[PDB]
Parts: C-alpha cells; structure tokens; sequence
RNA sequence: CUAAGGGACGGGGUAACCCCGGCAGAUAGCGCACGCGCCCCGAAAGGGAAUCGGGUUAAGAUUUCCCGAGCC
RNA sequence: CGGCCUGCCAACCCUGGAAACGGUUCAGCCGGAGGUAGGGUCCAGUGGCCGGAAGAGCACCGGGUGUCCGGUGCGCCCCCGGCGGCCCAUGAAAAUCCGGAGGACCGCCGUUCACGCCCGGUCGUACUCAUAACCGCAUCAGGUCUC
RNA sequence: UCCGACUUUGUGAAUACUUAUUCCGUGGGUCGGAAGUUUUGGCUCCAAGGCCGGCCGAU
C-alpha cells in the first residue's frame, strides 16, 4: 500500500522528544528504601571483624539442597497433627520421636550438653550478637556445624518463620549412611578451617565507580 | 545601654528587604544532560525592570527537553542581548555574547558574567550591573580555572561552572550625582529600610558608642577589633589603615 | 519505572461495618411543623398583610430556614406559600411572611386559625 | 479569591509550656483498568455571576414589600 | 433590558506608487519597513430611533388639556479616548472567564441556536454618624475616614 | 568569640582513599565502563515502520 510510509524520528540533544525510558537507576526511592540500600553498601565498604565476616561463607548449593532435603525428613509436627496425635492416645485411654530441634536456648543447650550431632546456623540474625559466637562454641565442643541462607527457611521446616538455628541429635537408621557423608563434608568445611578462618578479615570492597577510578589511575604507571 | 541599630537589623523585624514587586530570581536553567554535552537554544522575549536592581533582566524561553512544554527562565541580561535574539546554552554553544557557556570553553581574556563557584550554581559572580570577569588561565590537570572578579580578587573555579559571555547590561549607573534626598529615597524604598543614617555622634551614650559628650567626637579610636561584640563593633571595623592616600 | 518520582501506590480501603451501633435510640425529628410554626403574629401592621398582601406573619424557630417554613405551613394548614421571606427580630426571635399562592385566600385561613 | 502577613501536618529543638515552614517526608489526590501528579486563615475601600423604573408605612425598601418589566 | 442605525479618537485591510518632498498636532509626529489620495473592516458610547412607554410621573383646568422647538461654552462635576513628559522610583496577586494549537475517537448521531419547563440556602438590613446617639468621667467650643 | 585536648573518627602507603560528617543541585531525567539541533521572534507530546501480546526502531 503507497500510502503506508516511515516517519523517522531524530532523538538528539535538541532533536525529537524522547519516548519513555525505563530511568529504573535514577529513581528517587521512599526513605525507608534509601535505609536500606545504604545499610548495605555500608557494610561492603567497612572492615568487617572475623567473627562477622565468617558468615559471609555459607554451605555449598549442593550440600544445602540435600540437608534441607534431608531435614524434611524430621520436621517437628504441625498444631494439626498434633491434637490427631492427642486423640489417638485418649481413645487407647507412644515411642520416642526424632525431630529437629530449634530455638536458640534450646540448641545452645544441646551443645553444652555434647548432644548436638549437627548444628545449622542461619546468617541473617538481624541482632548478630545473638549467634555471632555460636561456630565457636560449636568448634570448641566439637561439634559440627554450618551456617545456611535463610532464617526464613530454617524457620519453614519447623512450622514457624525465622527459626535462626537448627540442631540435630539423632537420625534414624534408614538415614545413618546419608546423615555420615552429609557430616563428613560439613565437617571439611566450617570446622577444620575455623582457625585459619578466625584471621581473615575481608570487608573493604568499593564500589564500581571508585574502582574503575583506580584501575585507570594504575594503568597511568 | 539599649540594643544599637546595628544589632536590631538581625532580628529582620522592619529591616526585611522589601521584594514585592520583584520578577523573581535571575538565574540559569539547572544544569541538565543538553547544557553538558551540547546546545540549547532559547529566545528572547523581553528586557525587563527588576525594582531594586540595577542591571535589567532577559525573559528566555525554551523547549523542555524531554516533556511537552515551554520552559520560561530569567537571568541578568548581558550588555548588547534584545528581544528576539537566540541565545545558545551548552557545552558546544558558541563564543557570542548573550551565550552561556562552560568555562573550558571561554579562552584566556574573555569577559563574562553570572559565572557560577560550584558546578550547577546558577551564577554567583559578576552580576551587578556594569561588571564582569576576566578568564586569566586554565588548568588542565586539575580542571580548574582562573578568573578576576570584579573587587580585583583572582579566584580559582571549577572549568565545568557555567558564565555568560559578555558583561552586565546597565553599566554607568553611578557616574550620575543624585542631587537629592528625595532621588536618594525613592532608591532605597525599594531594597531595605537603610536609608537616612543618623551618625553615631549625633546620639545619646545610651544608643551608641559614639554617643554623648558636650562635643560630638567620638572620643576613641574608630578602629574596633575583628573579635569585638555585637553592640561594641561599631566603626571601622579590623582596618589594616585609616586615612586617605 | 518511567517516572523519576514516586507516589505512593494506591491501597484497598474497606467501609465501616461495625460490630454494634454506637446510638441506638432511632433519632426523632425535634424540629417538626409545631417547633417551626410556633405561633402567628396579631398585631396591627401583622394584620394589613392578610388582605393586601395575602401574607400570612408567623414566629418561627431560629433554627428553620425557608425550605422548611414552606414544607410546615403546607403540612399544618393545607395551604401553598408562594415565597416566604424571613427576619430575624431585635427581640431574638424569627419572624416569618408567608405569601400564599393565588386561589388561597389568606383571609379565610386567617379565620380557620382563629386569629380574626 | 488572593495581598502584606498569620496558623499549621511530618520533621527539628525544647524538662515542659512552647519555639521553628522549606527542612522535602510513600503529601494523603485528580481525569477518563488506564493516564496524570513540580493545607487552611487573611480585604462590608483590592479582584468579583446577575435589576430597573414607578408606588407604598407612624416607623422600611436611598435597588428587600406592591405593580410592571428584565437578568444571572 | 432588547432590536436596528450610527460609528468618534486610535488600530487594521485593498488599490496605487511619492523630491519641485509631502501629510499633519495646541504640542507632537508620520511615510518605499509604502505617505498623501481613493475605497473599506473593526472598536465604544453615559450617542440616535423604535420597543419598555404613557397606561407612569409631573403641571394645570373641572373626567379633560399638555408634557414642544432651538442656541451656546478656555464654564463646573464624573467617565472615557488619544498623545506627551518623569524615574539610580517602572508603579499587586489569585479566583474567575474567553480564545486558540492538535485531532486520538465517533454516524442516525451531533448541535456553544430559538422557543419552552422547574428551582434559587444562611447571616446583616431600624436609627445616629455628631457643637446631643462614637471617644474625651457630661447633652464637653476638643478629636473622629468618605460621596 | 578565638585557641588547645578528648569525642564524633574510619581505612592504607612511604601522603593517598571513601563510607562517617559537612555543603551544593535536581519534578533524584542519560552517572561509570565498553561497543558502535547555529536555523528567519514558526510548530515539535501520546511512533511511524519492520520483524515474531513480544523484539527492534530507542546498543
Ligand atoms: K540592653
Ligand atoms: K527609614
Ligand atoms: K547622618
Ligand atoms: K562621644
Ligand atoms: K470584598
Ligand atoms: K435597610
Ligand atoms: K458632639
Ligand atoms: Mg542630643
Ligand atoms: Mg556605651
Ligand atoms: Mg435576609
Ligand atoms: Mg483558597
Ligand atoms: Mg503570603
Ligand atoms: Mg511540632
Ligand atoms: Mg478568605
Ligand atoms: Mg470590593
Ligand atoms: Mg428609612
Ligand atoms: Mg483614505
Ligand atoms: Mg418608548
Ligand atoms: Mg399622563
Ligand atoms: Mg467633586
Ligand atoms: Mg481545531
């Protein structure tokens, strides 16, 4: 069809007005979003201590899915399953459970105690305090232990949100070889190294700008 | 004693500029991408009066450069702008008067105004009517350069502050004798409440250093130390020397 | 995010639907036809607008307006005012002319009243 | 309706009374899901929807009632 | 208030092409960036005629008669127009209203037209405003903003 | 009001850094790295087009 044509458009300085762009960078945020951003390159830019910088190292992706997988496996009953379990005595009227235990006073406990098998530390406990000292009490009764994404996924498997620590005292026999090399590599990592570990500091990253500033200013040498 | 005049205009109760019948702000356009790394042209559609200030102002409009709307700005008008006239803003705008400019493109010797001392200023400098700077050097390592402000002072700034070309339009303007109080009044009606000054000898103790006596004299030194308070800092104040040369 | 400003989104908002009225007595009309039409005026100059003007002078409730002088007089008489005009007094009190419509004849209400 | 100006949400200060409004804070909404997005008070001499002539009382109406004729 | 006419002083339009320069004000000033001239458009009026409206009002005679024709101006008051001067002084804002650019969208549907129908809330409103209605202890030779 | 100490106050090289702090600007509207409009006092928005709601046009 002739009549059918092309109306270009120059989008110059002083050309055609621009259409929309997606201008996503240059955003001006609410100011709990602004906070938040710049509590995290706060972090990045700071010399962050040891006994901090060592939950940035977190189980493999691998090992993870097959713990939690594994974990699965011995979660605690819901609020449903256990008035049914309730029911099911009072019309008699049991044996020994093997579940997960959380809650850190509990779990700490559990350590104290040399009854912990396998500890599972979250690495978002907003006060920090709360279990930055938790790999050294864990490496000191020689127990062994791991540090996990998620508070939020920990607290899932226990039918609550946010669990912060998980521990494991027994497994069952149909899961002795799993549980065994599942604990052999948990113990490679986050325990034979927590004393090299305990010296490396790593918290003094800058952002992309100032490092492509200093890579030139290098290369000018 | 009581507070002095001197004190009582910081509380800016009767002492307030009087600004009602004023255009507004004289000023660039906010620095934008177009300005950094090109050209815009605007066009002149007045010269105004602006009470209270000496220079006259240029009415500028422009297109916006990424919405559907005209964009009205004003600043001091150079000497030689006229309605009707295109003038160019940005990086690449030409050495013409009325052009506004970054600095790193003004070579040595060249006379501007409304030049801006940080990067998106709108201009600080040079914008009384009659005066101008003078561009004396460029730096390219530290990307800075060197003006002469009108007092006589060199100062240092950055080479991306923007200037006009040319100096401010309305020069001349106190070469002509006032002749009057009356023409003296009628000046200052329209900027503060300054005025007619009563001399500090002409007052009682109670209202002034300089007050009392059964002669007026000062009766101490007129040279006042930086450091002095409020209410003693009366005088010349911190002079390095008295007299005329 | 074409837009370099932020708004705040737009958030569902339910109505009250409360759990119990917080009054529970219905609410009854205290300004009704006999607070608003208290009593007509009698006196001499009252009396010249019955026959020339077909104007009847009431004192009315402060708080009435015309509307409901109009709606009152219609209600407790069976007569159509054509305007109302009002005043208030230097005593305190409202005062009311009540212009009837042409086929009322404000001489015969006048004695229906019992003010002639 | 806005003027000079006054009050005032958040925020800041302050032992509290109270003192601070540009310091920008998801600004609390507007058109047809979609689109847009830069508080109030303050003038019966400032700005401003629309009325005229004649008559009438002891006392009103220098345009309010009556007659007639218009307007917003 | 409505219709028709008129159309000031400026402003604008068409034709045409100016020195031997002309036009022109009390003063200015204007013209090849188009004068003088000729012919037109618009603008405002508190201008004219008609309707309103003589049936009103007024003046006379006892229902009746009349309510008409001109002239003048460095006159006075108000408003408007259009010039000139002055400023190191350039002399409010907003509500509100009108117009315009664009043309997505739409057909038996559009209509800012005439005529027709309904409605119009609240509060103030008397009187004095001064040698007696306000302030000065008063019915005080004072003081108190206007047409 | 000037002046010193401590605190805010951190990091690394033989003076440098930037995130604390401070200041300025914007309706936070093209920042960092790489790859590949001077026109006369006029208008300029809500994309034509191409290829499969989607991509390019608009790295
Ligand atoms: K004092
Ligand atoms: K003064
Ligand atoms: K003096
Ligand atoms: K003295
Ligand atoms: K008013
Ligand atoms: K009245
Ligand atoms: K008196
Ligand atoms: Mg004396
Ligand atoms: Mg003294
Ligand atoms: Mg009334
Ligand atoms: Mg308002
Ligand atoms: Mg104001
Ligand atoms: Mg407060
Ligand atoms: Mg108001
Ligand atoms: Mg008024
Ligand atoms: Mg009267
Ligand atoms: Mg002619
Ligand atoms: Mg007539
Ligand atoms: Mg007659
Ligand atoms: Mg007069
Ligand atoms: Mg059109």
């Amino acid at each position: 069809n002739p009549l059918f044509e092309k109306r270009p458009k120059q989008f110059g300085i002083g050309g055609a007005l621009p259409p929309k762009k997606d201008l996503h960078r240059f955003v001006k945020w609410p100011k709990v979003v602004r906070i938040q951003r710049q509590r995290r390159i706060l972090k990045q830019r700071l010399k962050v201590p040891p006994a901090l910088h060592q939950f940035t190292r977190t189980l493999d992706k691998n090992l993870a899915t097959n713990l939690f997988k594994m974990l699965l496996k011995y979660r605690p009953e819901d609020k449903a399953a256990k008035k049914e379990r309730l029911l099911k005595r009072a019309q008699a009227e049991a044996k020994k459970p093997i579940v997960v235990k959380y809650g850190l006073n509990h779990v700490t406990y559990l350590i104290e105690q040399s009854k912990a098998q396998l500890v599972v530390i979250a690495h978002d406990v907003d006060p920090i305090e709360l279990v930055v000292w938790l790999p050294a009490l864990c490496r000191k009764m020689e127990v062994p232990y791991c540090i996990v994404k998620g508070k939020s996924r920990l607290g899932s498997i226990v039918h609550k949100k946010t669990a912060s620590v998980l521990c494991l005292t027994t497994v069952k026999n149909e899961d002795k070889l799993e549980f065994s090399k599942i604990l052999e590599a948990i113990k490679a990592n986050f325990n034979d190294k927590f004393d090299e570990v305990r010296k490396k500091w790593g918290g003094g990253v800058m952002g992309s700008k100032s490092q492509a500033k200093t890579k030139a200013r290098e290369r000018l040498i | 004693g009581r507070v002095i005049r001197a004190q009582r205009k910081g509380a800016g109760s009767v002492f307030k500029s009087h600004t009602h019948h004023r255009k507004g702000p004289a000023r660039f356009r906010s620095l934008d991408f177009g300005e950094r790394n090109g050209y815009l042209k605007g066009v002149v559609t007045d010269v105004i009066h602006d009470p209270g200030r000496g220079a006259p102002l240029a009415k500028v409009t422009f297109r916006h450069p990424f919405r559907y709307k005209h964009q009205k700005e004003l600043f001091v008008a150079a000497e030689g702008m006229y309605t009707g006239q295109f003038v160019y803003c940005g990086r690449r705008a030409t050495l013409s008067v009325g052009n506004v400019l970054p600095l790193r493109s003004v070579p040595e010797g060249g006379v501007i105004c409304n030049v801006e001392h940080h990067v998106g200023d709108r201009g600080v400098f040079a914008r009384a009517s009659g005066d101008y700077a003078i561009v004396i050097s460029h730096n390219p390592d530290n990307g800075t350069s060197r003006i002469k402000l009108p007092s006589g002072a060199k100062k240092i700034v950055p080479s991306s502050c923007r200037a006009m070309i040319g100096q401010v339009a309305g020069g001349g303007r106190t070469e002509k004798p006032m002749l009057k109080a009356g023409n003296a009044y009628h000046k200052y009606r329209v900027k503060r409440n300054s005025w007619p000054k009563v001399r500090g000898v002409a007052m009682n103790p109670v209202e002034h250093p300089h007050g009392g006596g059964n002669h007026q004299h000062i009766g101490h030194a007129s040279t006042v130390r930086r450091d002095a308070p409020p209410g003693q800092k009366v005088g010349l104040i911190a002079a390095r020397r008295t007299g005329r040369l | 995010r074409t837009s370099v400003t932020f708004h705040r989104p737009k958030t569902l908002s339910k109505a009250r639907d409360p759990k119990y009225p917080r009054i529970s007595t219905p609410g009854r009309n205290k300004l009704d036809q006999y607070q608003i039409l208290k009593y007509p005026l009698t006196t001499e100059s009252a009396m010249k607008k019955i026959e020339d003007n077909n104007t009847l002078v009431f004192i009315v409730d402060l708080k009435a307006d015309k509307k409901k002088i109009k709606a009152a007089v219609k209600k407790m008489y069976d007569i159509q005012a054509k305007k109302v005009n009002t005043l208030i007094r230097p005593d305190g009190k409202k005062k009311a002319y009540v212009k009837l419509t042409p086929d009322y004849d404000a001489l015969d209400v006048a004695n229906k009243i019992g003010i002639i």
